[PDB]
RNA sequence: CAGCCACCCGAGAUUGAGCAAUAACAGGUCUGUGAUGCCCUUAGAUGUCCGGGGCUGCACGCGCGCUACACUGACUGGCUCAGCGUGUGCCUACCCUACGCCGGCAGGCGCGGGUAACCCGUUGAACCCCAUUCGUGAUGGGGAUCGGGGAUUGCAAUUAUUCCCCAUGAACGAGGAAUUCCCAGUAAGUGCGGGUCAUAAGCUUGCGUUGAUUAAGUCCCUGCCCUUUGUACACACCGCCCGU
RNA sequence: AGGAGUGGAGCCUGCGGCUUAAUUUGACUCAACACGGGAAACCUCACCCGGCCCGGACACGGACAGGAUUGACAGAUUGAUA
């Protein structure tokens, strides 16, 4: 889609902070409710996350009106090139363990 | 079931294409000589709209584009 | 312009504004105890929400 | 807490209505004691399906 | 605020319901059986039965906290 | 025959009255409606129904104005305009009479054709 | 014997539902679904918003129903009894209402309670009961149709959402051939709740309230089971098959 | 055996026919026809007349520091602050 570039960086700090992301299958509702005060329509989340699984960067799954996305390894690579990210810093759902 | 056969309504609707410029040089004027700019468009006096961007200037009235502020010659 | 016209009619009370929570149809729907769902998808997660059948 | 829905997924055959149904139950007791006393008293691990909350008069 | 017994209980069927959906969704081919949700004080403890638990914990536990972080994401349990 | 009068008042006070006096020669609605306001693209409608009227030649008819609106038959400023009703798909040529004060525009762009039947056939009476 | 009938004692001597086999139907549903395979379409789109129409349109035919044709009734006052239950919402706007005041009314304005055996509520239901006027006729039966006003919900009420008032006052005098459902707190009268629901029940799903006539049997009608019997059927009588 | 009926009236509703720009359509014996929880003003919505939008991922080539995105006014809307 056409989006803000600030919009498409949000989601992906997003997405790599915690390496999922959920969103309701609504195009019609104004704010992502973990993307809002930064004014990211939910329309712009759903897009940008099927750009990302359809070049093989997340898998999805849906239920009941929601998508879930998981952030695969070429994912995390992808993203640490895309928002320039140390070598070291990785999603929370690496760590622990 | 059967075609549209909308013919009756318009020939097709032509979309709008947006005329290329090449440059922004009609809006600056240094030619002094004396390195000496001078910028032949008003420019805008809203808070988002500092010194970068200026204002048309049609037959009539000054037009912003980026907040929509219009001031008519008058 | 279409930022304004589209989404814009007011869908505030009529079947337009409800939908199933699982299907998102528009008919059929349980409204009462806040189920929001239509007729067949509570048939289907009836024993799943603890809807069990005894006469 | 009663629903009656049509059995059928469309609208054909003999009209046949599930009667689903669910059942709440509910149990007061009152007790004279120290607040800590009665957190040593729920927190006893109790059975799950039961919902408990402790209410100061 | 608050809402009424009758809500309250047909509110968390409903989200018995859409959890184990989901969870059949997710670990269909991992042997998913079901799912039982325990509340604590401030805790919530979701036991997923499945035959092969290796792989629905996937390697170092990632899956099993991918699902974690999905479930707070979606029914806004504090996090 | 006589001078054209609305609820006992004629033509010209009507002009003169405002919205808060014409509440009390409408019937109930057209008073709700009145009191709850009349909202955009009714103005918009108006304003190009004054600026007809005022284009207009002398002694000869305003340029018909066209719109989807069933809206409020205003106090006589709308009266004397020429307006084509949308009935569903088609403008319908209405001009506005005094005596249509009060009424909906939609009342006079008939939606349906009147039906004049047929021979029954098929299985009319199986 | 299996059991059947009657009676005593007894709260009760058959409460009502739910679930329900083997096997089958080219029964219904792709219009419930992020259930679906194949086609079709896919940017002046069969995707999706947004205006306006429609879905109601009316010579006529056919189903389910509501209100009646009155006096075992309408009207007007008076009196006095329920049960099932639902109430403030993820998105989501929209709850049930006591009390005070204003207005015939429908309503409006202030104030509180209630997330409910806590408030509405002691749910002051209707029929029924008591008294009144009418007086056998389309009558004060009955309320279709239609006019003029007033409110409410909604973003818009016109093709009239709903409600109120005053007017208007149609057929209908118990219904032909032909048919439905019913065996006891039952049929039938009578209201009340839930669903639908911004606005809303002549529908449906439940609840009480008043409360019977008749029957305790039979294959006569209608089916449907068997059993014996016949078949040239076996895609099974919507079969098979003969001749010009 | 009977009870309440209805088939007759008026109205309300569903179905056919007729009509229509369109009157979206599924289901015609029991086993369709106050059924699709189907009481449609918008929405719903499928149908008809008009008009915006892409919410045409991604891969491969073009174009590109100007690719492309909004937009106030007047026209125009053969309805609109599209
Ligand atoms: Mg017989
Ligand atoms: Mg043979
Ligand atoms: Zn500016
Ligand atoms: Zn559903």
């Amino acid at each position: 889609m056409l989006m803000p570039k600030k919009n498409r960086i949000a989601i992906y700090e997003l997405l790599f902070k915690e390496g999922v992301m959920v969103a309701k299958k609504d195009v019609h509702m104004p704010k992502h409710p973990e993307l809002a005060d930064k004014n990211v329509p939910n329309l712009h989340v759903m897009k940008a996350m099927q750009s990302l699984k359809s070049r093989g960067y997340v898998k999805e799954q849906f239920a009941w009106r929601h998508f879930y996305w998981y952030l695969t390894n070429e994912g995390i690579q992808y993203l640490r090139d895309y928002l320039h990210l140390p070598p070291e810093i990785v999603p929370a759902t690496l760590r622990r363990s | 079931k059967k075609r549209k056969k909308k013919s009756y309504t318009t020939p097709k609707k032509n979309k709008h294409k947006r005329k290329k410029v090449k440059l922004a040089v009609l809006k600056y004027y240094k030619v002094d000589e004396n390195g000496k700019i001078s910028r032949l468009r008003r420019e805008c006096p809203s808070d988002e709209c500092g010194a970068g961007v200026f204002m048309a200037s049609h037959f009539d009235r000054h037009y912003c584009g980026k907040c929509c502020l219009t001031y008519c010659f008058n | 312009g279409h930022q304004q016209l589209y989404w814009s009619h007011p869908r505030k009370f009529g079947q337009g504004s409800r939908s199933c929570r699982v299907c998102s149809n528009r008919h059929g729907l349980i409204r009462k105890y806040g189920l929001n769902m239509c007729r067949q998808c509570f048939r289907q997660y009836a024993k799943d929400i603890g809807f069990i059948k005894l006469d | 807490l009663r629903i009656t829905t049509r059995k059928t997924p469309c609208g054909e055959g003999s009209k046949t209505w599930d009667r689903f149904q669910m059942r709440i139950h509910k149990r007061l007791i009152d007790l004279h004691s120290p607040s800590e006393i009665v957190k040593q008293i729920t927190s006893i691990s109790i059975e799950p399906g039961v919902e408990v909350e402790v209410t100061i008069a | 605020v608050q809402i009424s017994k009758k809500r309250k209980f047909v509110a968390d069927g409903i989200f018995k319901a859409e959890l184990n959906e989901f969870l059949t969704r997710e670990l269909a081919e991992d042997g998913y059986s079901g799912v039982e949700v325990r509340v604590t004080p401030t805790r919530t403890e979701i036991i997923i039965l499945a035959t092969r638990t290796q792989n629905v914990l996937g390697e170092k536990g990632r899956r099993i906290r991918e699902l974690t972080a999905v479930v707070q994401k979606r029914f806004g349990f504090p996090e | 025959f006589r001078k054209f009068t609305y609820r006992g008042v004629d033509l010209d006070q009507l002009l003169d009255m405002s919205y808060e006096q014409l509440m009390q020669l409408y019937s109930a609605r057209q008073r709700r409606r009145l009191n709850r306001g009349l909202r955009r693209k009714q103005h918009s409608l108006l304003k190009r129904l004054r600026k007809a009227k005022k284009e207009a030649p002398p002694m000869e008819k305003p340029e018909v104005v066209k719109t989807h609106l069933r809206d409020m038959i205003i106090l006589p400023e709308m009266v004397g305009s020429m307006v084509g009703v949308y009935n569903g798909k088609t403008f319908n040529q209405v001009e506005i009479k005094p005596e249509m004060i009060g009424h909906y525009l939609g009342e006079f762009s008939i939606t349906y054709k009147p039906v004049k039947h047929g021979r029954p056939g098929i299985g009319a009476t199986h």
